[PDB]
RNA sequence: GAUGGGGAAGCUCCGUUUCAAAGGCCUGAUUUUAUGCAGGCCACCAUCGAAAGGGAAUCCGGUUAAGAUUCCGGAACCUGG
RNA sequence: GCUUGUGACGGCCCGUGAAAAUCCACAGGAAGGAAUAGUUUUCAUGCCAGGUCGUACUGAUAACCGCAGCAGGUCUCCAAG
RNA sequence: UUGACAUUGUGAAGUACUUAUUCAAUGAAGCGGAGCUCACGUUCUAGCAUUCAAGGUCCCAUUCGGGGCUGAUCCGGGUU
């Protein structure tokens, strides 16, 4: 039944305007103005989600170990477990195909 | 109709290795008490040798040819295996079952390969063990 | 049950446009949501996005087609046409 | 009277093209050494959707010859081709779909599109949906090719203009009636402000040469002679011949 | 802002040549199901967070109190 | 003709229907011949002739898609590549099949 | 000796990038 | 909307990368002094344009006749060094 | 249940529904590096600083615009039984 | 819109060339002639291609390295 306000200079409902309603400490209701949801990194080359990634704003990244931002295997943070398995498969059968055409 | 042999080389797909090639030591057809799965017992390479000209001089050459070994346990669906072979004779008893779970029997295992496998690079042969996969 | 005796999916319209508009529309229209097989997987998984962009929903193959058809009658005949050209021009 | 409608559209102010959300401007590699004296292979990275296009829209990335780096090209998609495909540009590029050859190294009856006028202004001809040239002879003296538009006109060309092998995508469109005044609004939303259209007889004597009058009629001969000068040229203009 | 439930390493912690002041806290709580006890929370300033340890036994938080250095101002309650 | 061939390997041999179990039977070396569709993929289908080539194995390259190789089969599903690890009555193995 | 090799590059059309050539002939000047 | 240019008797008009010789941070060289000088990197080529677009980081309690997420006490966070 | 946030999906388009600054990872291997010793300030902890301008109140049947303390006009958030 | 004159030169016979002028592109890359052996390195696959390039040969004054030719044929500086 209790009615809130927005706390910032911003009377418009933006998307950077976004308020949840909390209970303080106090015994009252107050609003609380949230920030936009994160995105996952993608893949680039199949545009899927990577596991093992941190969700973080972009310029939240730089507050953060490498730990999270990355895997122990090669194309770690940037392409996934079977994009890089098709690489290497690719890699190597196009490459003994080279050879054969050779001759 | 068997290539899955104790001299055959592969190329590691998956977990940390995808990418490097390895030589089968032990293969293990008929999975086992641990790994419940076909299998083999490998040896390969983590940091290949970089690329030595005629202008390097005598320190630098030793430096550019030093080789990071690794020993692994591998699914057989976790590799992709080549035609081509390389002995393991020389360092066949440091590596099998008794060699893992052993961390100090692991890092004795792997300076007996490192040395086998560098000697083997100066004398030039297996040229295409030594050069990294592009990819 | 069968709800309507010929218009389809030109029931969204009512009476509007006249019946010989409605009824053109609606060839091109299940044409347009029609579901196709895919020649890269052999799966029924092909359907249009925006006007000539087909793409597979299953191995994410996109191929250029027709505004309302995966292939038109026209785009056949170039490649019977093209096919022939390329065999007495490579003998 | 005043200034006619039509007259309103050289200055430019409200009736400029709406560019906000075009994918970019479609146009053939840039003509270098490779294309006249080999091949260059390219990969159909992704088919998109250009707006106020009907046509689609394919991005082929290439090699730089002389750096490190990768070029992206804007293409208009043809027929059949797809993500993944592999394109050859270049005078010894072979006859295939998608591919772009000079118009003097095809045999005759070829179908070709996104044609050049001219060697080197990356593709002039052919490029709305469904509409393709057909090849219908060559010249190997004087360096010519004869070819016939869309419009069924025979134009000369040198043998160095290039064109992709195919039809351009998306053909077909023109069937579909637009049902109602809807779609035809959000048809020219992303073109230019050119909708709707009112017709002249309905304004009054000041705004066209054809209103006023107690009836709504034109009251003179609607055929204007080339020769008029602006503010005249409102009907048909030069018309050889009118009726149905 | 931080808690830590380890003895050993809140000792260290109380002679980091930077913390210059420390509380403890005295709790009247109830068991699950038992009579009511009393809960030391001890509260250590850092130049950066404020670490806590909770004892719960008297025998053990009565122990811990004249361990802490003499040069530390303890605020009781 | 091999459809009617396929046929009798059925009732009479034993295969195996999968791009999985077909690679199983490669590195076992049971397998003595493999049929691959027409629109299996590339690089699927160099992994495939690599596989053979190390095992001695024959490749018989069929002429259609899996839904029409998973008919002659005389499943209802889509099927990719066909691998015979013994023929019964047949004669597939001696033949150009 | 063992550990040199002869590689050469080639610098046909679409092979490897071509390398730095006396482009006097070309300069904007 | 300047500059390089091209128009106009002229106030001024066109144009924004255009027929231009259009620019500077990573160092090494020096221990005469502060930056001249050695290979390489780079060519994007003004600027203005949003207190509802994009965007590094704070919350609770208390306090005035009239101010506070800004003051007070406590507890946090970000950037640069 | 109401308001709002969000996730996985479905329908529609001859309509497919901004840009840049900024930050991050990967490929690459140019250089620098251990035996009486060096690097990691992407692990923890410790040290210093964060300038300039806006901030009261109304926001309307009396604080805005209509000659005015004019029944007109004027963007938006919170919404009990 | 049409004609005359100027811009406006060069050659031949009963249209030809270049240099003025005009058009177009490229952060002015491979043009023209000739010489090596019509061609003279690249087409199953959504991989990779960058450190004045490895190698060969000839020098420095041997220190960690440096510099020519060839690799990558000459001539003409007309960006095409
Ligand atoms: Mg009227
Ligand atoms: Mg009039
Ligand atoms: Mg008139
Ligand atoms: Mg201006
Ligand atoms: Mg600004
Ligand atoms: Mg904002
Ligand atoms: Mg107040
Ligand atoms: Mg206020
Ligand atoms: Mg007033
Ligand atoms: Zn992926
Ligand atoms: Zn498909």
């Amino acid at each position: 039944a209790q009615r809130v306000t927005f706390r910032r200079r911003n009377p418009y409902n933006t998307r950077s305007n976004k308020i949840k309603v909390v209970k303080t400490p106090g015994g009252i209701l107050r609003a609380q103005h949230v920030k936009k949801l994160a995105t996952r990194p993608k893949c680039g080359d199949c545009g899927s989600a990577l596991q093992g990634i941190s969700t973080l704003r972009p310029r939240q990244y730089a507050t953060v170990s490498k730990t999270h931002k990355t895997v122990s295997r090669a194309y770690g943070g940037s392409r996934c477990a079977n994009c890089v398995k098709e690489r290497i498969i690719r890699a190597f059968l196009i490459e003994e195909q080279k050879i054969v055409k050779k001759v | 109709a068997k290539f899955l042999k104790a001299g055959k080389v592969a190329v590691v797909v998956r977990g940390r290795y995808a990418g490097k090639k390895v030589v089968i030591v032990k293969p293990h057809d008929e999975g086992s008490k641990s790994h419940p799965f076909g299998h083999a017992l490998v040896a390969g390479i983590e940091r290949y040798p970089l690329k030595v000209t005629k202008k390097h001089g005598a320190k630098k050459v030793a430096k550019r040819t030093k080789i990071k070994p690794f020993i692994k346990v591998v699914n057989y669906n976790h590799l992709l295996p080549t035609r081509y072979t390389l002995d393991v004779e020389a360092f066949k008893s440091v590596v099998s079952t008794e060699t893992f779970e052993q961390p100090s029997q692991r890092e004795e295992a792997k300076k007996v390969v490192k040395k086998a496998f560098e000697e083997r690079h100066q004398a030039g042969k297996n040229q295409w063990f030594f050069s990294k996969l592009r990819f | 049950a069968k709800r309507t005796k010929k218009v389809g999916i030109t029931g969204k319209y009512g009476v509007r446009y006249g019946s010989s508009l409605r009824r053109q529309v609606k060839k091109l229209e299940i044409q347009q949501h029609a579901r196709y097989d895919c020649s890269f997987c052999g799966k029924k998984t092909v359907k249009r996005g925006a006007a000539g962009i087909w793409t597979c929903s299953c191995c994410k193959k996109t191929v250029a087609g027709g505004a309302y058809t995966v292939s038109t009658a026209a785009a056949a005949t170039v490649r019977s046409t093209i096919r022939r050209l390329r065999e007495m021009v490579e003998a | 009277g005043r200034v006619i409608r039509n007259q309103r559209k050289g200055a430019g102010s409200i009736f400029t093209s709406h560019t906000r959300l075009r994918q970019g401007a479609a146009k053939l590699r840039t003509l270098d050494y490779a294309e006249r004296h080999g091949y260059i292979r390219g990969i159909v990275k992704q088919i998109v959707h250009d707006s106020g296009r009907g046509a689609p829209l394919a991005k082929v990335v290439f090699r730089d010859p002389y750096k490190y780096r990768l070029r992206e090209e804007i293409f208009i998609a043809n027929e059949g081709v797809h993500t993944g495909q592999f394109i050859y540009a270049g005078k010894k590029a072979s006859l295939n779909v998608g591919n772009v050859l000079p118009l003097g190294s095809v045999p005759e009856g070829t179908i070709v599109s996104n044609v050049e006028e001219k060697p080197g202004d990356r593709g002039a001809l052919a490029r709305a949906s469904g509409n393709y040239v057909i090849i219908i002879g060559h010249n190997p003296d004087e360096n010519k090719t004869r070819v016939r538009l869309p419009s069924g006109a025979k134009k000369v060309i040198s043998s160095d203009a290039r064109g992709v092998i195919g039809v351009i995508a998306g053909g077909g469109r023109v069937d579909k009636p637009l049902l109602k005044a809807g779609r035809a609004f959000h048809k020219y939303r992303l073109k230019r402000n050119s909708w709707p259209k009112t017709r002249g007889v309905a304004m009054n004597p000041v705004d066209h040469p054809h209103g006023g009058g107690n009836h709504q009629h034109i009251g003179k001969a609607s055929t204007i002679s080339r020769g008029a000068v602006s503010g005249q040229k409102a009907g048909l203009i030069a018309a050889r011949r009118t009726g149905l | 802002a931080r808690e830590i439930t380890d003895i050993k390493q809140f000792l260290e912690l109380t002679r980091r040549a930077d913390v210059k002041t420390a509380t403890v806290k005295i709790n009247k709580k109830l068991n699950k199901a038992g009579k009511p006890f009393r809960q030391t929370k001890f509260k250590v300033r850092g130049s950066s967070s404020l670490y806590t340890l909770v004892i719960n036994d008297a025998g053990k938080a009565k122990k811990l109190i004249q361990s802490l250095p003499p040069t530390l101002k303890v605020n009781r309650l | 003709s091999i459809n009617q061939k396929l046929a009798l390997v059925i009732k009479s041999g034993k295969y195996t229907l999968g791009y999985k179990s077909t690679v199983k039977s490669l590195r076992q070396g049971k397998s003595k011949l493999i049929i691959i569709a027409a629109n299996t993929p590339v690089l699927r289908k160099s992994e495939l002739e690599y596989y053979a080539m190390l095992s001695k194995t024959k490749v018989y390259y069929f002429q259609g898609g899996n839904n029409e190789l998973g008919t002659a089969v005389g499943k209802l599903f889509r099927v990719g590549v066909v691998s015979i690890l013994e023929a019964g009555d047949s004669d597939i193995l001696t033949t150009l099949a | 000796n063992p550990l040199t090799h002869s590689t050469p590059k080639n610098f046909g059309i679409g092979q490897a990038v071509q390398p730095k050539r006396n482009l006097s002939r070309y300069v904007k000047w």
